């Protein structure tokens, strides 16, 4: 309901899995417990924490696993194609596309321009926009370290 | 018997075009030296004057025919001088044996003593080397590199 | 209406892929609708614009070894013959598919679309490389025993002659076999032989 | 069948060099059983900056302009008008000399072809330009009378006509020369109006 | 007192192999500029080359050339930077905990 107090909503949530009275004890950052009591009752809240501790942790889940699955998803169309290949390995080292392309690549000047062209200007602004953020800070903090 | 393989006719070879400037099929008793420190020899001037070659520009001149009879004589040579006949030499310029020696100090010296070194040949060697804040030249080390040669991992 | 367009992408499409499977036994190949060019659009592409300042000035510079009709064109009898000293065998079996990105007109305009089509040809990159790299964990290598299993194995059941060869071309660098630069040779930046 | 293919090149040539000028002379391969002509290949290219990126290009798309009346063959009187176009011009015996330099008729196929193989004469940018920089002690200025006493003596003994002329313009910076500068006096984009 | 002509040598030797890298290429430069001063006095009247300004630059080609190299040092620059600096507050922040 809403938001409670700052100390008074920890005993609800100690006494929920019951918990012996004695061997607990409220300070106020320390924690104070005994040997015995705590530890296992401390397991048995995986158990039982269901709901918004499980829930944080599996959005979290969700969170990873749309972005982060991979792995197998190209791997059926790649792999059907494996077996296109399979089946003709004797012929395949006898092919088309193999180097002739390379050596002049080195000596030659502004090599890759038209799409780079497209491209010049935001990579000039925002790597200057970049630089004055990602200056002006710890670059600051430099007189305020000393 | 001992001779000169193929390999070391190309060595010497390779050097001597470029170091006969002018083409006479012929080097100077001077370039004499030189070349078996190119070659990757290390003689003494007085070496080279145990053998017959010069201070001077402008005497005799060698072929490749007198020099690589004086290669094979070198190749023959044990006294050049070992880290050992150095790890000697350093232990009176430790005023307190720890490799670390005074730079000024090295300086007098070589100036002085040996073959002499020139104003340059002292001021690069230091400059080569390792200054710290200090003044202390590790002797040892600095030997290793002499043994090492002039070029380690850096090509500078 | 369409016919005129189709009679011109007959000749241009074609470019994938009705006359496939030559010397393997055929398979479902491209279907002739005009709106199945959708289809055509499978992964492996990249695009370029018209312009080159000095890019792809290169042609200009090898031109002269490789020539046919110096207006400006590679027409469809030269295949035939300066293939033959580029890279593989042809086969009345597998005519138009070895020319299968390319079957006709490629003009200044059209030049672009077979170099796109280096970055697509038959499955590239994307399919060809990813393939056996997406076996592993981390920086791997498909381990070798494990894929002498399967090719005995895994639905069609190979023949002995193919891994023979395959045993005396296999790139293993150390414990396993070493299948994204087995593939991945004919690209990468650092030789300069063949292909063209 | 084995036959299809070797038939159909006989097309290639009739574009190309080989009526318009066998020098180039070409080797057709394929024996009867076609999977043996793999062994005729075209390897081994890029030395140094052949078709120089600042020569080369501007010169075949230039064609249209210089190609007056819009047949890809070029007389003399089509060089004669694109001349007067430039500035000035060569006579005729000077212009017929550079028709005698070609096979004849200086045509799209012959035009490109007599270019292509002419890479010898001067020198790449970097090796003249490196000249000076692989001279001075590390990096300050070099001085011109040193430069005066070595063109005079230590090689090919230049005249004092030939010496002084080369050595007039030079930008020198007091005593010395601004050297890159001065190789780029000897070759850089620059002087027109000089072939084809 | 002997100290020492074997160590002595043994400087001279690597101090001379290295400087002599000058003398060596210097040989070649020589020659290429004593082939273009003379190049670039013949060559001045011939019939198929040094056609490049007066007309040509009705092109493309060399037309952005000369921009892009003033242009380009500052694309280079900014991302250099761009990279070293974060990384350097990484090991600064450190310190200042």
């Amino acid at each position: 309901k809403g938001f409670v107090d700052a100390k008074k909503v920890t005993e609800a949530v100690l006494g929920a899995i019951q918990l012996d009275a004695n061997d607990y004890r409220l300070g106020n950052t320390k924690v104070f417990f005994r040997a015995g009591v705590l530890g296992r009752l401390e397991e048995m809240r995986d158990d039982r924490l269901g709901k918004i501790v499980t829930w944080l942790q599996a959005w979290i889940r969700w969170y990873l696993s749309k972005k982060e699955f991979k792995k197998l998803q190209e791997q059926r169309v790649a792999l059907l194609v494996i077996q296109r290949n399979l089946r003709k390995f004797l012929t395949l080292r006898n092919w088309l596309w193999y180097k002739l392309y390379i050596k002049v690549k080195p000596l030659l000047t502004m090599a890759k321009v038209e799409d780079e062209l497209k491209a010049l200007e935001e990579k000039l602004k925002k790597a200057l926009e970049s630089l004055e953020k990602e200056e002006k800070v710890r670059k600051d903090i430099e007189v305020q370290n000393v | 018997m001992a001779d000169l393989k193929a390999a070391e006719v190309e060595k010497a070879r390779e050097h001597f075009e470029i170091y006969d400037w002018e083409g006479e099929g012929k080097i100077d008793a001077r370039d004499l030296g030189d070349l078996l420190r190119s070659l990757d020899c290390k003689p003494t001037l007085a070496m080279v004057k145990k053998n017959g070659g010069s201070d001077k520009r402008g005497e005799k001149k060698l072929t490749l025919e007198e020099f690589l009879p004086i290669f094979s004589q070198i190749k023959k040579e044990k006294e050049v001088g070992t880290l050992e006949d150095f790890m000697e030499g350093l232990k009176v310029y430790d005023k307190a044996e720890n490799g670390t020696m005074l730079a000024a100090e090295l300086a007098h010296v070589l100036l002085s003593l040996g073959e002499r070194l020139t104003d340059i040949e002292c001021e690069e060697i230091m400059r080569v080397c390792d200054e710290d804040d200090d003044g202390f030249l590790k002797y040892e080390p600095f030997v290793k590199t002499i043994i090492a040669g002039p070029f380690p991992d850096e090509g500078k | 209406m369409g016919d005129e367009e189709k009679k011109e992408k007959k000749k241009k499409s074609k470019k994938k892929s009705e006359e496939e499977g030559g010397d393997a036994a055929p398979a479902p190949p491209p279907p002739k609708p005009p709106s199945q060019k959708r289809r055509a659009q499978r992964s492996g592409s990249n695009v370029f614009a018209m312009f080159t300042q000095h890019q792809v000035q290169e042609f200009k510079e090898a031109f002269q070894l490789i020539d046919q009709d110096k207006d400006g064109f590679i027409s469809k009898n030269d295949i035939r013959a300066t293939f033959d000293s580029l890279g593989r065998l042809c086969t009345e079996q597998e005519l138009d598919s070895m020319v299968a990105e390319a079957p006709g007109p490629i003009n200044f305009t059209m030049f672009l679309t077979i170099f796109g089509d280096r970055i697509a040809g038959t499955d590239e990159e994307d399919v060809i490389v990813n393939a056996f790299n997406l076996f592993d964990e981390g920086e791997g290598k498909c381990k070798e025993e494990t894929l002498k299993r399967s090719l005995t194995t895994w639905g069609e059941k190979f023949s002995q002659d193919e891994v023979e060869e395959a045993l005396s071309e296999a790139p293993i660098d150390g414990n396993g076999l070493i299948d994204i630069k087995k593939f991945a040779q004919i690209l990468t930046k650092g030789a300069e032989e063949e292909g063209a």
